RNA sequence: UUUUUUUUUUUUUUUUUU
DNA sequence: AAAAAAAAAAAAAAAA
């Protein structure tokens, strides 16, 4: 018989100072932190596919009510929570033929159709911001389900449908967003599924994307996600220390060039003079050569630490006094040591992984229910476990469907009190601003930079690339 | 009718609060009074006050404040609810709400220093919520209205019928525990006598070629079937280590490192546990980097272990518990079990559609909570016991490791309830 | 790609040993 | 060409 710790559920913050651990219920009592006067939403798309989106702009104005409002909070309307004009009134609409969609479609090869049909996107999109007067804060664009069926790897064209670069990823999204990081253009992608699913049928009658249930849900993620697009800060966290940068390493392989390059890409969190919270990605992207590497060499390692102090000092003033690096992977010495010149005598830098792959999987002796989240099994005072993921009251069901896995959190580098670096983690995994769900079961830096390394490692000739997450989520 | 909840307040200040809390009542079905949002425009605003207080307030909620203990109008008006709570014979009629960390309450107004106030300095919901709770208990009139929208509005804010009690849990784990290991790790130089090009996997008993020394923990001369030069073998030529050593990593030199010796343990623990699962006549199924052992129908009475089914049937595929097993020395000396489905169309041939096994696994485990895996793990477990504490591996032909049937268990202090 | 989660089918690198 | 201990890419399903 062996202890097992919890950790209290981190808070965060909303307007008027007020902080609540859920953030559902926190937007739906308190609003969001800040005040957009409203949302000028432009569409590219077929003219069908407009009345989608517009239906489903019109339902989310209406409250949206879910079958078991317990475990999904209903949707109050977008004006009642975010206190935001978002109308289906003043949609830039864009128009996309469905002709020129069925030319570059019904290709053989999937690069070449990947890269028209997202060329085919952008160039409108560029246009319309650069040679129109309208002004749009975020770009939906709503996209049909056959080109997600046949643009993304792996997904053979039926011979029946054959009717008739790459240096790019094969896949709609990632290149979308990659392409699009020049003009600085928050978007959105839609599938014709996602939004009004009740007309996709297949053959037994059921609809395919079934989301009746889970309407409301759907419609908090989706306003959320558009709303931090715009420019809004939905919440904030509060439990934050100052004086603490965070930072999260991911390293993602580079099909298009010869070898993997292991391009290494960043998530940075901090705190600002204040009490507002920086969330960017600190990217500039730093290649590693060999296969499997997954280590960065002294001369990148140093550019990626100089670069992170800097975005800090630039920012708060002086240098950070603890920096708690994030990552999937197991640091060796090499990068510690070129990391110990950048950082000066005052700081104290800590080197943190963590990992899924631990199979270790609490049972409770009776109930149909799985572990609290929130407990925690310190192994030393130097690795610990982490149960994310798992049952919490408030949602009344557990955030896993069968029995999760904990987080194998394990100091490598640097001292660090275990305890309070998994004080930290539980606050990190309430930052998703592509979700508005409870709480995510990875800390957003090691998400977010997972991200924001997908995106650009999917375009050749991208020259520093902006570090909102606005353009990258 | 007295159906209303004035709510004094410092209205250029204290506006924002007012106006949520008036908000959030009227979405409870409360009808609410304030000046902010339901005084008319062009009129006596005091006369109206007046008559509101005396006729229609059935609640008075004085917003406390900094600025609002000794500014005018907040005075006269909580002056006057004072009379209309003498009139009406009711001490519960002012309410004070305190929403000003900095406002001691030593310094609050004298007559609702008597008064008992509901706590909004830390919080802006458990003020509500006790709010809410007060009227309910004290019975103040509401119009249902929207029955639904009120009524879920309710359960939102009533967030804290769910949280974290404190109460000792046990919880069961698939961490086995390794009760014992053989005494000491033995690699014989075998050299010449083990031929080069030689498998040493299909030997009995388990061994690991390293350099030119066997890694067994078995006997010197347990492997004369495989290997007939090895009966001339000299058995001072063993550098047997404590194996105890091994595990605290004390011992370490040239010849053999930490690392490098507990990983060799590892590998000789994996295959034992292969070795015994072969003697135990379970069938196997191929993974990707692992392999799981699943058992057959009709070898188990019922195939039924226990109390606890392990096959079961479903449409025309039959679904097979199975478990695979690796062990890990860093932590602790155990041997992690994991989970998995596989399905049989006849009950003894796999199906070779690794799709097909995918989707039936996940339609099979859409269901599976807590209690339908632990149970299963463990009636699994406890049919490869040899024993009523533990099933041995075949490691030596004098040198067992005992491996409990009983996985670790875990306590923690808080829990929950349905 | 509204999501999140749990699986699985791949494939790799490093360490040392031959 | 083995092993164990550490790695990312990708499709599939179910519920959030």
């Amino acid at each position: 018989m062996k202890e097992l710790i919890y950790i209290e559920e981190p808070k965060i913050l909303f307007a008027h100072g007020q902080k609540c651990t859920d953030a559902r219920d926190g937007l739906a009592l308190f609003g969001p932190l800040n005040n957009l006067y409203g949302i000028k939403s432009g569409v590219i798309g077929t003219k069908q596919g407009l009345k989608i989106f517009r239906d489903y702009l019109d339902h989310i104005q209406k409250p949206i009510y879910n079958s078991n409002s317990i475990t999904r909070p209903m949707f109050p309307g977008f004006e009642a929570v975010f206190d935001c004009k978002w109308e289906s009134t003043g949609i830039t609409f864009k128009e996309v033929t469905n002709e020129d969609i069925g030319k570059f479609l019904y290709n053989s090869s999937t690069h070449k159709r990947t890269y028209d049909l997202v060329s085919l996107f952008i160039d409108k999109i560029i246009s319309a911001n650069k040679n129109e007067d309208e002004n749009v804060d975020v770009w939906f664009v709503i996209v049909p389900d056959e080109i997600y069926k046949y643009c993304r790897p792996n997904s053979v064209l039926p011979k029946e449908m054959v009717q008739t670069t790459y240096n790019y990823d094969a896949q709609f999204h990632d290149q979308f967003k990659a392409r699009l990081l020049k003009h600085t253009i928050p978007t959105q992608i839609f599938r014709e599924s996602t939004l009004a699913w009740r007309d996709f049928k297949n053959a037994f009658g059921l609809p395919i994307r079934d989301f009746s249930k889970i309407e409301g849900h759907l419609a908090w993620t989706i306003s959320t996600a558009a709303f931090y697009k715009a420019g809004g800060k939905p919440w904030k966290l509060s439990d934050v220390r100052n004086g603490v940068c965070y930072l999260g390493l991911v390293y993602k392989k580079v099909e298009k060039s010869k070898n993997p390059r292991n391009a290494c890409c960043a998530a940075q969190m901090f705190l600002d003079n204040g009490d507002g919270t920086v969330f960017k990605g600190e990217v500039g992207p730093w290649y590693n050569p060999k296969n499997g590497q997954y280590h960065l060499e002294p001369k990148e390692a140093k550019a990626l630490l100089s670069q992170s102090l800097q975005s800090y000092k630039e920012q708060i003033g002086e240098y950070p006094k603890e920096v708690f690096i994030h990552a999937k992977t197991r640091f060796n010495h090499q990068e510690w040591d070129a990391f110990l010149e950048v950082t000066p005598k005052e700081t104290n830098l800590v080197g943190v992984t963590i990992s899924k792959t631990k199979p270790l999987k609490l049972y409770k002796t009776e109930g149909d229910y799985t572990i609290l989240r929130g407990n925690a099994y310190v192994v030393n005072e130097r690795s610990a476990f982490l149960w994310t993921v798992g049952y919490v009251p408030k949602i009344q069901t557990a955030l896993s469907m069968e029995v999760p896995n904990p987080l194998f959190i394990e100091i490598n580098k640097g001292e660090a009190d275990i305890k309070q670096v998994l004080k930290d983690i539980l606050s990190l995994t309430k930052l998703n601003y592509n979700a508005c769900i409870f709480a995510d079961g990875e800390p957003v830096t090691l998400r977010f930079a997972d991200k924001i390394g997908e995106i650009l490692t999917a375009s050749t000739d991208i020259k520093t690339p902006p570090l909102a997450f606005k353009y990258y989520i | 009718m007295r159906n209303k909840i004035f709510i004094s307040h410092a209205t250029p200040d204290d506006n924002d609060f007012t106006r949520w809390l008036a908000l959030k009542l009227i979405g409870l079905g409360y009808e609410v009074w304030c000046d902010i949002l339901f005084l008319d425009k062009g009129v006596d605003f005091w006369s109206n006050i007046e008559k509101v207080i005396r006729e229609d307030t059935c609640k008075f909620l004085l917003v406390s404040s900094s600025y609002s203990n000794q500014r005018e109008g907040v005075l006269k008006e909580l002056a006057v609810a004072a009379k209309v709570k003498k009139q009406l014979k009711d001490d519960k009629f002012i309410i004070p709400l305190a929403i000003d960390e900095q406002l001691s309450y030593d310094d609050i107004n004298i007559d609702i220093v008597r008064l008992n106030a509901i706590d909004f300095k830390m919080s802006w919901a458990r003020g509500l919520k006790d709010i809410l709770e007060a009227f309910e208990k004290q019975k103040v009139p509401k119009e249902v209205a929207d029955a639904s929208k009120s009524n879920l509005l309710y359960q939102q804010i009533f967030l804290h019928d769910k949280s974290v009690i404190e109460k000792e849990e046990i919880y069961d784990s698939n961490w086995l525990s390794i009760l014992s290991f053989p005494e000491e790790l033995r690699f014989h130089e075998y050299n010449w006598m083990l031929p080069k090009r030689f498998d040493v996997r299909e030997l009995t008993f388990p061994a690991v070629r390293y350099k030119n020394y066997l890694c067994t923990f078995a006997w010197a001369y347990d492997f004369t079937y495989h290997l007939p030069k090895t009966e001339t073998y000299h058995k001072s030529k063993t550098i047997r280590i404590p194996t105890e050593e091994i595990l605290s990593g004390s011992y370490d030199s040239n010849f053999i490192r930490n690392a490098e010796c507990k990983r060799l343990i590892v590998q000789l623990l994996n295959k034992a546990f292969e070795l015994r699962m072969k003697d135990k006549e379970v069938q196997e199924y191929e993974m990707s980097n692992k392999t799981a052992y699943w058992l057959e129908k009709g070898k188990l009475e019922k195939d039924k272990f226990e109390k606890t089914m392990l096959v079961g049937k479903q449409k025309d595929k039959n679904w097979h518990f199975a478990i695979s097993g690796a062990s890990k020395l860093y932590p602790f000396p155990v041997l992690m079990i994991s989970s998995h489905i596989f399905f049989t169309a006849d009950g003894k041939k796999l199906i070779d559609s690794s799709s097909v096994q995918h989707s039936s696994r996940r339609r099979q485990g859409k269901n599976w909570w807590n209690n339908t895996w632990r149970t299963k793990l463990l009636a699994f477990i406890k049919y490869l016991s040899d024993d009523d504490t533990s099933f041995y591996l075949e490691m030596g032909s004098e040198e067992k490791v005992f491996v409990s049937n009983e996985p670790v268990k875990f306590k923690g202090n808080v829990s929950y309830n349905i």
